[PDB]
């Protein structure tokens, strides 16, 4: 699960590889 | 006398056509991302 | 140095011979349990014997042949009837005993020979079928 | 050249020997070294000096000793102990093998020749009271318990004699060579022992069996 | 009643195979079914349990 | 729910004081155990001992006579009944 907290989710998305900079 | 109360796939099915978590975090994400 | 060195039951149950599954020597009983004055009401035999229809053992291969097995003495059991162990095994080992009985047949035929052996089958047959008989005809 | 009797059990020396002097014993879990006394049979072995390490390495160490060596070089026959290890691979790429079949080695029996007569000695015959044990899982080496039953005592005609190692290396019997058992024999009576056992904890939970025969 | 016929009920079918592996290993309704050929555990606990 | 069953015939021995008294489902008088209770069966050859693991329902008492393959111990919508 990708966590409810939006920057949680970004940095989430950031290490799964999702979207990044 | 006396009353006593006491304690597949359509399943796949659904989900095709459309989890708790899911819904509501799909909710929360929407608000704050924007 | 010291690296070389220069040099009933407890038979059967080696050997595999009839035995008791427990040594009777080294048996004990079971003390004294609740008298149903000191048990739970769910816990208590009943008073009168209960009708089951589960009261009689049920009729199978295996008790009749393990009955004719310890008649003939190939087999002792622990008492008259076989119980549900001894059933289980004999179902178990069942074809060594078979095997053990068509030898001995055809032992019996091979000393007594074929007029005396198949004479069991010929009733009509007064002759004497000794070997020495045969011989002698 | 060094004396590695009485030394550490588990310790990890500051130099590389040189392996051209040595018995390179390979087990499945560590490669062991004795130095070999140049002899054109290189069956002699001076258990004085005594390396093991890690499979294919050269960071040596003297290897724990569970009884005492031997101090003159003897001359000794090797013999290895272990299993077979036949897998099935998973087959990635063409032509990939269907099995695999390794010789998975965990003890090596070192036994000593009689009177360290040589192998084409006429009168050649294996001394079964003296027989080292490697251990690839404890990288040690010991000496065999052996237990002699064929009459003679100390002196007796070696040429009768069988040794029997059973208990994963561990027991080693001496009897006559008249009394050798079938490999049938010792595998009925495995699988009598084990199926017997099993036999009896299957019908213990029946409440009939205090009141039962085996038969 | 329930629950101590459906243990009953359970109990024999977990026992259905160890009395057929060690006391009737050829027993036809045990090849049957160990070998994967035709029914399961459950269609012969039907049959004997 | 897994029954723990009497693996031989013989004599339950436990200490009662060690488990809280309840009532199943079923009506019964029973032990609650929430502790690693030890419960020894006193057999015809030798004692045999069973572990008895915690939230489990001990439905035997001291000193009472059990068979083998009987249970001892218990491990674990809106209807209208009408009477």
């Amino acid at each position: 699960w990708f966590p409810e907290e939006p920057f949680e989710a970004f940095k989430e998305m950031r290490e799964r590889k999702v979207f990044d900079v | 006398l006396v009353t006593f109360i006491y304690e597949g796939l359509p399943k796949v099915e659904q989900v095709l056509e459309v989890s708790l978590n899911l819904e509501k975090r799909i909710k929360g994400w929407n608000r704050c991302i924007t | 140095n010291g690296f070389v060195v220069y040099n009933g039951f407890e038979l059967d149950k080696k050997l595999g011979r009839p035995h008791p599954f427990i040594d009777p020597t080294k048996k004990k009983q079971i003390e004294t349990t609740l008298t149903s004055d000191e048990s739970w009401w769910n816990w208590r035999k009943p008073e009168k014997e209960q009708w089951s229809r589960w009261q009689r053992r049920r009729p199978d291969v295996e008790t009749v042949f393990l009955k004719a097995m310890a008649e003939t003495g190939q087999v002792k059991l622990y008492g008259k009837e076989p119980t549900l162990t001894e059933t289980s095994l004999y179902r178990a080992r069942r074809h060594l005993f078979k095997e053990e009985r068509l030898q001995a047949e055809r032992e019996r035929l091979a000393k007594e020979g074929p007029m005396a052996f198949y004479s069991e089958w010929v009733k009509a047959w007064k002759r004497d079928t000794s070997r020495e008989a045969v011989q002698k005809h | 050249f060094i004396s590695t009797q009485g030394w550490d059990s588990e310790m990890v020396v500051d130099y590389r020997i040189n392996e051209d002097e040595f018995h390179k014993i390979s087990l499945l879990d560590c490669d062991f070294f004795i130095r070999k006394p140049p002899d054109p049979d290189n069956d002699v072995y001076d258990f004085r000096e005594m390396y093991v390490t890690p499979p294919d390495t050269d960071i040596y160490s003297v290897p724990r000793v569970l009884a005492p060596m031997p101090q003159k070089y003897i001359r000794c026959a090797m013999s290895d102990y272990g299993c077979y290890d036949v897998t099935e691979p998973p087959i990635d790429a063409p032509r990939d093998p269907l099995y695999k079949s390794e010789r998975e080695i965990s003890k090596v029996f070192l036994t000593k020749h009689y009177r360290n007569r040589r192998l084409n000695d006429p009168e050649f015959v294996l001394d079964f009271e003296e027989i080292y044990v490697i251990d690839s899982k404890t990288k040690s080496i010991t000496r065999a318990r052996v237990l002699v039953t064929v009459p003679g005592g100390r002196k007796r005609d070696r040429k009768d004699d069988l040794l029997v190692i059973r208990d994963n290396g561990n027991s080693f019997k001496i009897i006559h060579v008249g009394e050798r058992d079938d490999p049938t024999t010792v595998i009925e009576r495995e699988e009598w022992t084990k199926t017997r056992e099993d036999m009896e904890k299957h019908l213990r939970k029946l409440r009939d069996f205090s009141v039962s025969n085996w038969f | 009643s329930i629950e101590i016929w459906y243990a009953t009920s359970e109990y024999l079918r977990q026992e259905m195979n160890p009395n057929f592996r060690m006391t009737d290993p050829f027993n036809p309704v045990h090849m049957m079914s160990f070998s994967g050929a035709r029914g399961n555990a459950s269609q012969v606990h039907q049959l004997v349990g | 729910a897994e029954h723990v069953r009497a693996p031989y015939n013989g004599k339950i021995k436990f200490n009662e004081d060690l488990v809280h008294p309840t009532r199943t489902r079923h009506g019964h008088p029973a032990f609650l155990c929430y502790i690693d209770l030890s419960v020894i069966i006193e057999s015809e050859d030798i004692i045999h001992s069973v572990t008895i693991p915690p939230k489990s329902f001990l439905l035997v008492q001291n000193d009472q006579y059990v068979e083998s393959e009987q249970v001892i111990a218990e491990i674990r919508e809106r209807v209208r009944k009408y009477i």
